[PDB]
This record gives structure tokens, C-alpha cells and sequence, in this order.
RNA sequence: UAGCUAGUAGGUGGGGUAACGGCUCACCUAGGCGACGAUCCCUAGCUGGUCUGAGAGGAUGACCAGCCACACUGGAACUGAGACACGGUCCAGACUCCUACGGGAGGCAGCAGUGGGGAAUAUUGCACAAUGGGCGCAAGCCUGAUGCAGCCAUGCCGCGUGUAUGAAGAAGGCCUUCGGGUUGUAAAGUACUUUCAGCGGGGAGGAAGGGAGUAAAGUUAAUACCUUUGCUCAUUGACGUUACCCGCAGAAGAAGCACCGGCUAACUCCGUGCCAGCAGCCGCGGUAAUACGGAGGGUGCAAGCGUUAAUCGGAAUUACUGGG
RNA sequence: AAUUGAAGAGUUUGAUCAUGGCUCAGAUUGAACGCUGGCGGCAGGCCUAACACAUGCAAGUCGAACGGUAACAGGAAGAAGCUUGCUUCUUUGCUGACGAGUGGCGGACGGGUGAGUAAUGUCUGGGAAACUGCCUGAUGGAGGGGGAUAACUACUGGAAAC
């Protein structure tokens, strides 16, 4: 079934996550329905680094998709306002 | 010859003790001829009687081994060094090449 | 990395000085210019059309003190940019950190400038920078940090620095061991020695 | 490789499948496919792409990702939402092991690793700390996925192996018209700096969460209880002598490789004498070899260099663009 | 704000111009070998025998589905040794739990490989005659009964598996 989850494409010892809508059976790096944001935990002092289109995430929750615990935490971090 | 050239303490044993036709004096005298290890001195040797098939022993052999190890001290390094010599080396199909090291 | 060899042989082979030594005096006696190094250099060269291209590649490369693989990377970047490739080549070479230190006159020579940037004397916008190849931006202050401040190394250099004709694209400063890089070099600002179509031509074949 | 097809091609009816269907059967008709290359043989996993190329094109499908196929060989079904099932099952075959010899057990084209092949490709490692799965209300357990380390200049990229001054134009080497020239500011000497290694200290971030106590709202018989939203207090790092920063000492620990007849950047002497050998191509060597062997000098490139093999380019030398 | 680019030389002849092959300068690899080799970052690392394999490890998990004690970790009760306040030792599923077992869900995913496959395949653009556990929205039921069986006990065939 559909799950909102963090996939890691970044370099060795510098994870850069791509928050993404995918089925549960597929591997972390594998097949997916669509991208929805990104999350850099390593980050830098610049303002950008956590981004998520909420109209997309609320749509997928409306279609019944469940949310991975990190992405669930990042949604309740960014809210309307952090 | 291997005992003198490697400088090794030497012990001997009679194999055929059970037989009366296999008397110890023939064995004792015939290897006494050599220019190193003559026999029946009570020094530089110890004589053993062991059955071929039973066998018999081991106290007399054990005493001979104990006396040579008591007469010359034997020690080994117990930290930071591992060393020895190779007995036999072979190849096994499942485990690979192996070797038996003393 | 680095040439490491005798400096004057390169100037004598190229037949025009490359400024590699040139601290205390611009001495004629040592240089022996246009006589060529080694046994048979006395004879007239009668150089080929391939050789005049290959010579000019070495002449430019030996000024900045680059190796062919690093130098090739500047050519690839200069080519993809709009406008003249030779000018965008010389802009990236002049944009080096070890080069700006020589232009500001903090170091006596380009090798001493590379030594000071390697030895972590030099800071750009308050970052320390190890890498000599580092690409300086417009609006970049540059300075010596406290450990390397007021040593015999910088102090002798700042004296002989006054003789120079003084660059047009940067502010010199240097009353308190710093400098500011204002804007890009352009073809008029930089020297007339280089034949710029010629060095680019050699990579075409 | 020019003829190939009987369930072959079409219809009706029955049976079958989740569902269309010659899917499978009975019966009826005589068609189907075929030079716009059927059928047969050889060879081949395919594509997003990679590599080359001015583009058109050509070659190619490792890594990464999508999809299909296969799981000792050969065949079949069950269970199940989904398999005709890589570490499930049953039978036959090959083959290995075990055995009281009657009869049984096993399938690294999983991760490591070994035999063997071959020119040649690694440690019988650490941890669920992180991401993501499986189960569970949850704690938690499991996870050779994955995250990480070890090993190899295999490739790409960065940096270093010092800097400045310095004529005595030193000594030594090499050549010489035996006057000298060159090696060579190179050295030596003197003045400076110590990056990265070595040695001693300090020290980010990857951790959000989860747990135990509490308050409020929702809740109901209820202040329970439970869930949610705040809060406080204990904490959670495999990698890890982490990244990174400071300190100490002293030029100290750190440059090789090919090539120099023309093509093609870079020259003389000596040895050998069509011998020895060089050679990518045309070619050099049979007594003064700028081409062999050695030495000096020089040129290119750099922790790599060269050779060889493989692909495209140059090649308008399969030419559509672009030939005869 | 934006998608810029094309080099030739040597070699047939006494000499020339064509035709025309051969060869070289370029870039590159999942490379090998030779000589040489200080450190770091990042990436890669059996292309050959889909040849065969030792040993260890790679799929299990739920007591909030259920009989249960095979555990061992306590409590309680009880019996003892006396130190009369304590250890000791039998009972007891009462309990924090939990082997084997019943039952649930996962084992069809994750991972490896390029042997076979030139069309049941793949890629691109469309379609109807379909299913779809796990995941969601919507509307209602969730009443009342029965017979087994493994485990476990009592035995027994088997070298071992079974």
C-alpha cells in the first residue's frame, strides 16, 4: 500500500533525503509514485533545507496513504509555521 | 646420525619383549656397536621394555622423557611472539590450502 | 604536484623571462636569456608550426605553475562559457588564490605565494583556504592571519612590492596586511605577452 | 533458409478461467500466413542511458534506476490476495555426503569465503546508531536490505615532496676547434616558512524520536481509564584515536617514467660492425650509426608513466546529411 | 535570463597529378602487464566455468488468538534446618514471563544472476471483457449451538533421518 517515506540519494556520510510517495513493497531507493519534498538533516545556515508541498501530502492522506515516523515528525515540525 | 647431528638426547625401546626368542641382550648388544650411543653404561641412555601388540608401559618411557626434560631446561616465550615449524602442508577442497605447524 | 626544478632553465628555454626568481634584483648575469639551456642550444632553432603552438602552451602554463590535467579543466570551463575562450581561460587562471597573493604583493614570488596559501597564512572573507587553485570572487577581501603576521617572510616581501606597476582590477590596501578583489580582469587589463587564439588552437586538433 | 501451417484459419455449441480467447473439447466450413521477408538457422536479456562524434550517425547496455526471465538438471501441483514458489513441497534424473549399507540426507546463479577456471578483480569484519522493511497495541525482537569499516594508484579529482637569497660561474661529470663551452642559481653557503604525514591535547554534526512523571482538552457514570495536545525530568552514535581545531619539533619523512631519423616537441660522443638488435609507419645497422647498446645533455608528463588489448574518431574509406 | 561548431600528416614514382589501401597524431575503459609509488577526498572492484563447494551467517514474529508449564525470574502458601528471623527445600500458573505446540500474519517482498529468449518478451501510444489481502471513505450486522485434533500423557517400529 501507499506510504509517505524518506529515501536517501545523498553521498556517503552526508545523507540528503527525498521525501516521496511510494508503495511499501518497493525498496527504499526503488520505484515510486511521486516526489513531494526534501530533507537535509546535515544542512547549512541557509534558510532552505526542509521543504514539503502540503497540498500534495494532504491529498495522499485523503487517498488513505500512511506516513513514516520521520516524515510525520517533519510535518509536525514545519506545520503552517514552525 | 640424526640424533647426533641435531644434538638430541636419545632413548631406545625393545619391541618384541613377549617372545622368549626375541631376548633383550641381542637387541642391546647389536646397537651398542656405534661410536655414539653404546649401551649398558647406565649413563647417556635409558632402556625400555614394551609389548609390540598389547602394548605395555607407559611409566618407563614417561620416566625417560621426564628425566631428559629435567636434565636440560625447556622454556617458551608467552607474550608478543608466535613461532614454530611446519610438519606437513596440504590442500583440502572445502577449506583450501592448510598446514600443520608445531 | 609543482615543477620543483631549476627556475631559470624554463625562462631560458622559452626565451622570455617568467619572473620565477626575481626578488632582490632582475639580474641579467644569472639569466643568460636567449642562449638556451644545455650543450647544443647555441644553434638557431628554426621552429615548426606545431612547435610554436606547443611552446606557447608551456609559456603560459609555466607562469601560473600549473600541470596539464588541472590546466585542461580550466580550458573545459572556459570553452562552455559564452564569449572568447582564451580570455575566459586567462580569467580563470588570474582568478586563482595563489595568483592574487602575488598580485597584492604579500609574497615575493608565485612559489612563495603558493607556499603561504598551503601553509595556511592566507584567509579569504575570514575563511582560511588551503587550496591554491581556489577561485576568487568579485567582492572578496583577503588577508594574512595572526600567526603569519609580521614575520620575516611577509616583511621582506612588502618592501620589494613597491617597485611593481600595480594591478587595475583590485584594490591594493596593505597598510594592515590585507587586500580587496574588486572586479574581473579583461583583455586590456592583462599583459600583451600571450597570443590567445594560438594557445586555444592547439587543443582543437 | 522460399514455401510454411490440423487446433493450423474461421464459425456454432458444450466445457474451462478472476475475465476476453482454439483457452480446451465435439461438430461444421476450407481457409490462415508469405518477398512491406513467412518459415528455418546462427547470434542476442531489453529500455531510460553510457561512450564516441560538429551534427547526422556509429559502437555499446558495467555502475545507478524501470521491466522481464531463471533458481543442481527435467516435470507437475498444492497452500494462498499474490507463486506453479532463490534459503517452500512432491516425484524422476545427474552428482556429493552419511550409514548398522537395508535406506536416508544436500543444492552459495544470498553475504563472506574456498577449490577450479582465467591475464585479472577484495575481509570466513562491525552495528541495527541512521534510513527502509517483516511481525506486534506498544515496548521490543528480527533484518550479510541498508548504513559502515578493512583491502587494491583500478579510475576521477585535490594536495605535498619546501621557499627566498646565492658566482666561487665551486668541486665532480660530459663535450671541445683544447681558446673554452655546458651541466649550473642547480649545488654549496647564508636567510626564512612547516602545509600534509609523525607525536600530544581539545572536539561539531549525523537524534528526530522513544521512555517515565505531569497539566489541560476530548471522554464517559467518571474525577476513571484510554487516546490527543503542551510541559518537565532521565536519556538514546555502529561508524569513532570521526569531521574539524589548536600545540610541539625540524628542511626534517616523501619523484619517478617515457621519448629525442622524418611523421613529432627535443643531440653529441663512445662501443658493436647487415652481427647484436631496433621498428607504430616509411625504415635504420655490412668501420665516423643524431634510428642499435652505453654515457652526457635535452624534451614531454606526473604519483603516476609507458606498452598491449578493446571501442568510436580522423575515414566524404558504405559517402541520408556527405562518394562514384 | 540560457543552450556556439567541423585541423591533418606519412607512405606507391627517377620526378608529377589523380585513384586507392595501410598506418599515425585524438578521446576512452568494469582493464591487464612492466617499471616506479607519500598522503587525502569521492566513486568503482570475478566481464572467464549458469563449474563445483567445507564451515558460519542471509526470515521470522505475536501470551493483547489458545491449551500449557519445557524454562528460570519472583511472590504467596507450606514443610524443614533453628540462627525465632532467617536462609534452606517441596507445593501452587498466582504472577513478570516464555521453549516446544496449536492458531494468526509474513516466507510471492527485500537480495542475487544474464543461462534460455529475435517474440508467450521489451519499448512507445491506446483499449475493455477483470481481479486486487494489507490501506481508506460510505451504510448496516456482530444472534445461538456442536463435534474433533496436535501438544501432553501410556506404549512402540527405526542405524539415522523419520
Amino acid at each position: 500500500m501507499v506510504t509517505i517515506r524518506l529515501a536517501r540519494h545523498g553521498a556517503k556520510k552526508r545523507p540528503f533525503y527525498q521525501v516521496v510517495v511510494a508503495d511499501s513493497r518497493n525498496a527504499r531507493n526503488g520505484r515510486f509514485i511521486e516526489r513531494v519534498g526534501f530533507f537535509n538533516p546535515i544542512a547549512s545556515e541557509k534558510e532552505e533545507g526542509t521543504r514539503l508541498d502540503l497540498d500534495r501530502i494532504a491529498h495522499w492522506v485523503g487517498q488513505g496513504a500512511t506516513i513514516s515516523d520521520r516524515v510525520a515528525a517533519l510535518i509536525k515540525e514545519v506545520n503552517k509555521a514552525a | 646420525q640424526h640424533a647426533k647431528a641435531a644434538q638430541v638426547p636419545v632413548v631406545v625401546a625393545v619391541n618384541k619383549i613377549d617372545k622368549p626368542e626375541a631376548d633383550p641382550d641381542r637387541v642391546k648388544n647389536e646397537l651398542s656397536q656405534y661410536g655414539i650411543l653404546p649401551e649398558e653404561w647406565g649413563g647417556e641412555s635409558q632402556f625400555v621394555h614394551v609389548s609390540a601388540k598389547a602394548g605395555t608401559g607407559i611409566d618407563e618411557l614417561l620416566d625417560a622423557i621426564l628425566l631428559q626434560a629435567e636434565v636440560l631446561e625447556l622454556k617458551a616465550v608467552r607474550k608478543g611472539m608466535a613461532s614454530g615449524a611446519v610438519i606437513e602442508s596440504f590442500l583440502d577442497k572445502g577449506r583450501g590450502p592448510v598446514a600443520t605447524v608445531l | 604536484a609543482r615543477y620543483l626544478g631549476p627556475k631559470l632553465k624554463l625562462s631560458r628555454r622559452e626565451g622570455t623571462d617568467l619572473f620565477l626568481k626575481s626578488g632582490v634584483r632582475a639580474i641579467d648575469t644569472k639569466c643568460k636569456i636567449e642562449q638556451a639551456p644545455g650543450q647544443h642550444g647555441a644553434r638557431k632553432p628554426r621552429l615548426s608550426d606545431y612547435g610554436v603552438q606547443l611552446r606557447e602552451k608551456q609559456k603560459v602554463r609555466r607562469i601560473y605553475g600549473v600541470l596539464e590535467r588541472q590546466f585542461r579543466n580550466y580550458y573545459k570551463e572556459a570553452a562552455r562559457l559564452k564569449g572568447n575562450t582564451g580570455e575566459n581561460l586567462l580569467a580563470l587562471l588570474e582568478g586563482r588564490l595563489d595568483n592574487v597573493v602575488y598580485r597584492m604583493g604579500f609574497g615575493a614570488t608565485r612559489a612563495e605565494a603558493r607556499q603561504l596559501v598551503s601553509h595556511k597564512a592566507i584567509m579569504v572573507n575570514g575563511r582560511v583556504v588551503n587550496i591554491a587553485s581556489y577561485q576568487v570572487s568579485p567582492n572578496d577581501v583577503v588577508s594574512i592571519r595572526e600567526k603569519a603576521k609580521k614575520q620575516s617572510r611577509v616583511k621582506a616581501a612588502l618592501e620589494l612590492a613597491e617597485q611593481r606597476e600595480k594591478p587595475t582590477w583590485l584594490e591594493v590596501d596593505a597598510g594592515k596586511m590585507e587586500g580587496t578583489f574588486k572586479r574581473k580582469p579583461e583583455r586590456s587589463d592583462l599583459s600583451a605577452d600571450i597570443n590567445e587564439h594560438l594557445i586555444v588552437e592547439l587543443y582543437s586538433k
